[PDB]
């Protein structure tokens, strides 16, 4: 009577939850073919003998669903869940929202309703992609628009892959990402901030790597999001739902961009010469340096900290740590709000992927802080996006596809608003 | 004769209901087959006894806690009224959206519980003042029924929000919307907090590791001693409606502190010794009790005293005056000879004397500024405010509650220090 | 027509008790019937995809014989 | 003395018929041969038991049901009294075409069965309200008997449609075509709805795939139960008149609502008592009555309460009474003690006590209602009304009974606000 | 005690029925040899060993008759009963129902007849006839109103297929279709309208056949009949009458066009991946892509649906399941029908044909609906007509065999007729 639905669109979003259903499939005892020798939130029966997941991948480029359909899980999924478009994103927005992508939204809704009537006590959804890229802003944003005008009342949970300050994978990237904010406030719930050279970064100094690949990447965010859903799926002395998240990390609606953060991000010979208990590990999660996300909260606030603690883990520990954490002085807490850190507890520990850089803990924290300090993020973006719509660059590449080119303005207008409304919870009463 | 329902709400209220009824079984001796090895149980075909128990809540998953653990056989399945969604700490969800779907059924139950005997002697509830689904449930619970049943008394061991130590972010809403009610439909509000649960955890016990269990079993444990003096007889009985007569001058000031004793690590288990000069100077300190009001900032308007074993009265009632007339300041003078004893004539298994300390006193009235503070830190930014808005709450209905809150406090201020 | 006949499966014999006590509710073995169900279907699946691959398999032994 | 003849009707009404004699070979313990191991059965040379009952329907294939579970080789070839066509699910079809061919031979065979009886009290009926062979020809028999046999009366156990299970599409009509001759010429049309039975299939007893034949199992033993007083000792023993003057006030307020207790699953079976106090709690249980009418939605008339086994006179009786007391609300004001109590000797098998409760309510007119809606609506458009004329129907007969219709319902609602 | 004659005129419905008599003998054991090595409303004894099925088989083209009077299955059939002309209609209408039906149609009639007198409680006819061939137009038309003044009172269901929405064997469909539907609304009680197209895209979407052919089709269509007359022929649980269907689903005199679908048409492999619930496949049974005639539920409005199920159901699992269906929000009904489920049940599963791409299941569900969005079809069809009347194209061909003129308008006027209706009752009160 628990289950979440996971749509995965675009491109970063498929191969991250490729490595998600990696991990979700492992830790269950689940063999990859779909076989089997405390799953109903996933993975469900099947009526013959295995488990299919609850997901569903749309993608234009068939190339990423053909490496699925003949990579190592082609067993596991439904072949009708992999819906393959004929033709590339190019990285635009109409040609994923206004023209093509009108193709395949019908038929994804379809199959969004099969999963739904399939599935008694639903609890919220789970889209996975990135902005940058074409399809997976357009086509997600389309989504987010029949999804909150067609079921209503459940709540989206947006884990959207910005662009890094300095990293670049694509030089049309802020116009796209920019084209995402006007679907982005209305029809979502939650939206996690990740970006990709913080995350890099962790993979160098922690995980000693210096050869960091996409893969390992993928590797840490679902972690990250199998120890968000450990509530869900698992035991625990403090549960915590899905339902929990929007009454302890939404004060108004309009402003719920969170950011992520996890521990005990060690490699394999740094937990030797080491200790790692419940206070260290929990002033390790605070630290800007592995934050999964590029901001320096030193420079901002924190509205709301969700901490979900798994592994053999004792609550007085936590609450006396909390207190010494909250009594600290170069982290500041907003007035308005000043019981702050929610806390909930699971009884089992993290299941290392085979494989995988990391090394078995007993114990880990993973936190998602509702923070005022993102905002600079987007001022910076928009800095960007100016230095090239001054110029009206690109713009001919979208006025093509029948995208009334006075919208962009209008979400660089709109996003900026929420600059001033970030310039409103700030304020010191 | 005087029999007691036993209501249970929200996660807490339910563990702690689990581990009050392991506590239970422990005193009169049933194994969890519910077979002797009619105050709270109930008989059943083949000597079976089951608890005159009823369990309620909005998320399903506390059922594998309550039938899991060891005595939960004890219990009957159709006493398990049970949701599928958990109002998620939205205390709008469990009192006027989801509350209302469940608060039938489970009003059905509890007449049925109700009729089957024939002296009620009243309802007692276990359940918290933060989360949503313990506070909404058993706040519209408690109006249904004293709107059903206005003669007989509703108990409640009702948690109240940490003073420090908070676990939840919308807990200030929640504590300020279930203490607008438990005000006014409430008889004996027995508050306990998880911060001087900790304390005492950590300085009368020497512990290294409690568990939520811990917590439960201390309190479960003063929960039994409270009413102990009515299963069993006693040189000098008494039952919930003498405390209920004996502990509040004004219909109001009805939210008490609970203490116990003895209590001792293995050291000093190994070196002190039991008797009554040591209990009474072990129960009237300021850290051994399960309230974050240090007494001393207060006084005592009413307190009983709850005795159990084979003592000496006299040795009792002349210590209650001794300990009254040393420190006289502490005590409030308007009300003579404010302190009360009682004395039933058994202990609890394993011991050879026990104390149950249940003091309506003054000091509390700090608890209900903290949290209240937080609320008035909270809504005058509107923060959080739109999920109750949204389930169909108005803003007057915090505001005035609120107030309400601060009239309950400023009372005890207003009839502290009066005299004549 | 031959309506209410099967029960897919029921129809006991003789034996019964007049009050309400037992009324095959669950049939006392529902979980080992959905288990042995699935498993029969499971074979049936098998069964048919063996032999469309040999079918298609026709087909490309033809498309051979042809060039 | 004191026979019963028992007419079937309409598929539905012979699967029920046929639980039926399972359930009383069962309580009698006759074997399926008629060997023993008069008010149902009739001797047969050499020894046999055979059942009186006559069985009636227009699809011979139904036989074959009949004739296929146990318990079938008792009624005699020669009453097997069918057709050819089929009833085609339509009223007038089996009413006024092929009806008026085949009555005339179930009144000569009813004769013939009906003098084999010395001092024969009643009828009883089974069947839909909307099924074709069901509700038309059992509504023409009705008539005709009632014609006939004026001294008798016509107890009906008939199945109401519950528009919210839905099995046909143009029940409505055929409804409101059995409803308008029943309340002229029956006495007792003691409804019965499936939604109920799902309901207490899938709660009560937790059951999770109640096929036809559970449910007709369980109307099976509340049809054996409303007549146990008549045919077994007791202390106070009933019939089926003393039931038709205690229980209907008027000409036209007959319409009744049918309950049994107790029913337990295997899981609760072991922790609950077998007492007339919960037997009683158990039986006024609107999850516990088989009408899709909320009792607590309107008042009893009056109703009765038929006890099987053995127990003090004083608790039944002084329970109703208390039982009346308490929910006098609920309970009509200008009828004076409107329950009554029955008590027999001798229960059924396997238990030792058994409820079998019927009512006289005010509260089943909205199972009516429901009805009256679907005719509003497809009769201004005139749906599927094409086929209810050609056939031997006019349309004039639809609008005359969708009156009465209004005053059935009207009358009762009055009586819900009659207080003198 | 009863039974059904069907009769298969043309070389659309002949096809059908060779497919459907296939499958009908496969099911009953029936081996082709007619000895063997419930059945009763389909094959008669002729006193030995042999079972012969009861139908007329009529062609004027003997070129499939001779398929069949020499294939697998010539040991079957009764050599009357394989009635052949010497030519063709010529797809014409008056060359196959004024001068060459004035000979085979009393031929016809007499057969008929004495398998008529042959039976004992017939029930129901089925005719098996394309309205695009002269031939199941023509002959349909004479052979319809001889019985429907010779029988009469019998009802009558023709499986008829029209010319689908865009493809077409022959040019000249819109008119010798319209000169059919004077005959189709008077005589032939109810319709069971079928096309193409649309088990084209069943087969080329759930299927997995990529080069799907006529054969399949006729497989798929025998499986809903089987699934339709099951009540009649097996065991069941709850049944129904081939009578009960017309009263049932005949609101008015003059709509009775009902379309149908069938579940669960899935190959093998998709099987190995589906929930098999009662739920999900009468959830799948309302979806548009499968139902059977290419038209858009989503936009008209059911008036009344019948579902045959077969295989193992309890019936609080088709309750609930409907429950389900009519909670969904985008399906609406009219409001002289609050009540338009009709169920009813058998216990015999599917059955397999060796060959048949459809995946052996228990479960299977086979719905019919009088809806009114069929009124469209009809509308679209008549779009045809106009671009030829207009220049009289192609109407000497018809004038040369005795039909007068003004029989196109007339025929034109009487399907306005239908046009009007079907879009009447479907409005509010
Ligand atoms: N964290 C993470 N990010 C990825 C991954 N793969 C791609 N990305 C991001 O995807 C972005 C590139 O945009 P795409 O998503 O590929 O473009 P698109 O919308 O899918 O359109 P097309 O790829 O042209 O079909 C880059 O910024 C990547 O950071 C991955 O595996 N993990
Ligand atoms: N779905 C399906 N359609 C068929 C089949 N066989 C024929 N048809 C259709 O039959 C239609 C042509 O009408 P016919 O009556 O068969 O043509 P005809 O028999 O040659 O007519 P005449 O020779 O002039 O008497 C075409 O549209 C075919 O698609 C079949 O097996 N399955
Ligand atoms: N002393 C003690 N406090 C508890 C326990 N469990 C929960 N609490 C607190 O009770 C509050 C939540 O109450 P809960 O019963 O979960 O209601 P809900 O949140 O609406 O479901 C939180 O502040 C918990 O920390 C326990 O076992 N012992
Ligand atoms: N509770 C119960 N209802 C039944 C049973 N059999 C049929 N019914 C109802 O009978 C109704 C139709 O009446 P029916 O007797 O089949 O029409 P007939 O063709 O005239 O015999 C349907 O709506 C069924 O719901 C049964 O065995 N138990
Ligand atoms: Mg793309
Ligand atoms: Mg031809």
């Amino acid at each position: 009577m628990r289950e979440v639905i996971s749509i995965h669109v675009g491109q970063g979003g498929i191969q991250v939850g490729n490595a998600c259903w990696e991990l979700f499939c492992l830790e269950h005892g689940i063999q990859p073919d779909g076989q089997m020798p405390a799953f109903n939130t996933f993975f469900s029966e099947t009526g013959a003998g295995k488990h299919v997941p609850r997901a569903v991948f749309l993608d234009l480029e068939p190339t990423v669903i053909d490496e699925v359909r003949t990579g190592t899980y082609r067993q596991l999924f439904h072949p009708e869940q992999l819906i393959s478009g004929k033709e590339d994103a190019a990285n635009n927005f109409a040609r994923g929202h206004y023209t093509i992508g009108k193709e395949i939204v019908d038929l994804c809704l379809d199959r969004i309703r099969k999963l739904a009537d399939n599935c008694t006590g639903l609890q919220g959804f789970l889209v996975f992609n990135s902005v940058g890229g074409g399809t997976g802003s357009g086509l997600g944003s389309l989504l987010l628009e029949r999804l909150s005008v067609d079921y209503g009342k459940k709540s989206k949970l947006g884990f959207t892959i910005y662009p890094s300050p300095q990293v670049s994978t694509a030089v049309v990237e802020p116009y796209n990402s920019i084209l995402s904010t006007h679907s982005l406030l209305e029809h979502t719930d939650v939206a996690v901030m990740l970006d990709n050279e913080a995350i890099y970064d962790i993979c160098r100094r922690n995980l000693d790597i210096e050869r960091p690949t996409y893969t390992n990447l993928n590797r840490l965010i679902a972690q990250v999001i199998s120890s968000l859903t450990a509530s869900l799926r698992f035991d625990g002395a403090l549960n915590v739902d899905i339902t929990e998240f929007q009454t302890n990390l939404v004060p108004y609606p309009r402003i719920h961009f969170m950011l992520s953060s996890y521990a005990p991000i060690i490699s394999a010979e740094k937990a030797y010469h080491e200790q790692l208990s419940v206070a260290e590990i929990t002033n390790s999660a605070f630290e800007p340096a592995n934050m999964m996300a590029k901001c320096d909260p030193r420079h901002g606030k924190y509205m709301a900290c969700s901490m979900m603690y798994r592994g053999d883990v004792v609550p007085k520990d936590v609450n006396a740590s909390i207190a010494t954490i909250k009594t600290k002085r170069t982290i500041q807490f907003v007035d308005w709000c000043p019981t702050g850190f929610k806390v909930g507890i699971n009884y089992q520990p993290p299941t290392v992927v085979p494989g995988g850089d990391l090394a078995k803990v007993m114990r880990a924290v993973c936190m998602i802080s509702n923070s005022t300090a993102i905002a600079e993020v987007f001022s910076r973006l928009d800095h960007k996006f100016d230095l090239m719509y001054a110029k009206r660059a690109f713009v001919h590449w979208y006025v093509g596809e029948g995208m009334e080119e006075g919208e962009f303005s209008e979400a660089r207008e709109d996003l900026a608003a929420l600059e001033k409304d970030y310039e409103e919870v700030g304020i010191e009463t | 004769m005087r029999e007691i329902v036993h209501i249970q709400g929200g996660q807490c209220g339910n563990q702690i209901g689990a581990k009050f009824w392991e506590v239970i079984s422990d005193e009169h001796g049933i194994d969890p087959t519910g077979t002797y090895h009619n105050v709270y149980y109930n008989e059943a075909t083949g000597g079976r006894y089951v608890p005159r128990a009823i369990l309620m809540d909005l998320e399903p998953g506390t059922m594998d806690s309550v039938r899991a653990g060891p005595f939960g056989q004890l219990f009957r399945p159709d006493n398990f009224v049970f949701g599928q969604t958990g109002a998620g700490n939205n205390w709008a969800k469990g009192h006027y959206t989801e509350g209302a779907e469940l608060i039938d059924s489970v009003l059905d139950v509890v007449r049925k519980e109700a009729e089957g005997c024939d002296c009620l002697q009243g309802f007692q509830i276990t359940h918290s003042l933060g989360g949503g689904t313990g506070s909404g449930m058993g706040t519209l619970l408690i109006s249904k029924v004293r709107e059903e049943y206005p003669d007989r008394i509703m108990e409640t061991f009702s948690v109240v929000p940490s003073p420090k130590v908070s676990d939840t972010v919308v807990e200030p809403y929640n504590a300020t919307l279930s203490v607008h009610q438990l005000v006014e439909n409430a008889d004996e509000c027995m508050v306990i907090d998880n911060e001087a649960l900790y304390d005492i955890c950590f300085r009368t016990l020497k512990l290294t590791t409690p568990t939520y269990g811990d917590l439960n079993h201390l309190v479960s444990a003063a929960m039994s001693g409270v009413t102990c003096c009515l299963r069993f007889p006693g040189q000098l009985n008494s039952d919930l409606r003498k405390l209920a007569v004996n502990l509040i001058p004004f219909p109001r000031l009805h939210f008490f502190m609970i203490g116990f004793a003895p209590l001792t690590s293995r050291g000093s288990q190994q070196y002190r010794a039991l008797t009554v000069p040591e209990l009474t100077q072990q129960m009237f300190d300021a850290k051994n009790m399960m309230c974050a009001a240090d007494p001393r900032h207060g006084r005592y308007l009413t307190a009983s005293a709850l005795f159990r074993g084979r003592m000496s009265t006299k040795e009792v009632d002349e210590q209650m005056l001794n300990v009254q007339n040393k420190n006289s300041s502490y005590f409030v003078e308007w009300i003579p000879n404010n302190i009360k004893s009682s004395i039933c004539d058994i202990p609890p298994k394993g011991l050879k004397m026990a104390v149950t300390f249940v003091g309506n006193s003054t000091a509390i009235q700090e608890m209900f500024k903290r949290v209240a503070e937080q609320f008035t830190a909270m809504f005058r930014r509107k923060a959080f405010l739109h999920w109750y808005t949204g389930e169909g709450m108005d803003e007057m209905e915090f505001t005035e509650a609120e107030s309400n809150m601060n009239d309950l406090v400023s009372e005890y201020q207003q009839y502290q220090d009066a005299t004549a | 027509k031959e309506s209410y006949f099967r029960e897919h499966p029921h129809w006991s014999d003789i034996n019964g008790c007049s009050g309400a006590k037992e009324f095959e509710g669950e049939d006392l073995a529902y979980d080992a019937r959905i288990k042995y169900q699935k498993e029969t279907q499971k074979q049936w699946i098998e069964q048919q995809i063996r032999e469309k691959k040999m079918r298609e398999e026709a087909e490309r032994n033809e498309e051979r014989a042809y060039a």
